[PDB]
């Protein structure tokens, strides 16, 4: 994972 | 270059959520530079990040690296991350149609 750069699970 | 795709991905009850078996990265809030599935680092559209095995976008043809342009007809390509998020995960919606463009 990035700090970031968040990602989000849907 | 890119192909358009569309794909209609039919929701999982999974207690008391309708999930779609996919992640999302980017959007107009966050770094572009930092997105390492778009072919130009300025693009800071909506990125599917991660797809669940055998989950309901895996099963609707969704992709890794997909590019999302629309779900439900509803512009994704200059929104925030959480407004992106939120049009995705509307609880009245059990279907839903991406427009998505894939390298």
């Amino acid at each position: 994972a990035n700090s970031r750069w968040p990602t989000s699970i849907i | 270059t890119a192909v358009v795709q569309r794909v209609e991905i039919h929701k999982l009850r999974q207690g008391e959520n309708l999930i779609l078996g996919f992640s999302i990265g980017g959007g107009i809030d966050q770094d572009p530079s930092q997105n390492p599935f778009s072919e130009d680092k300025t693009d800071k559209g909506i990125y599917v990040t991660r797809v669940s095995e055998g989950g309901p976008a895996e099963i609707a043809g969704l992709q890794i690296g997909d590019k999302i342009m629309q779900v439900n007809g509803w512009d994704m390509t200059m929104v925030t991350h959480d407004q992106a998020r939120k049009r995705l995960t509307k609880r009245s919606e059990e279907v839903v149609r991406l427009l998505v463009t894939r390298q």
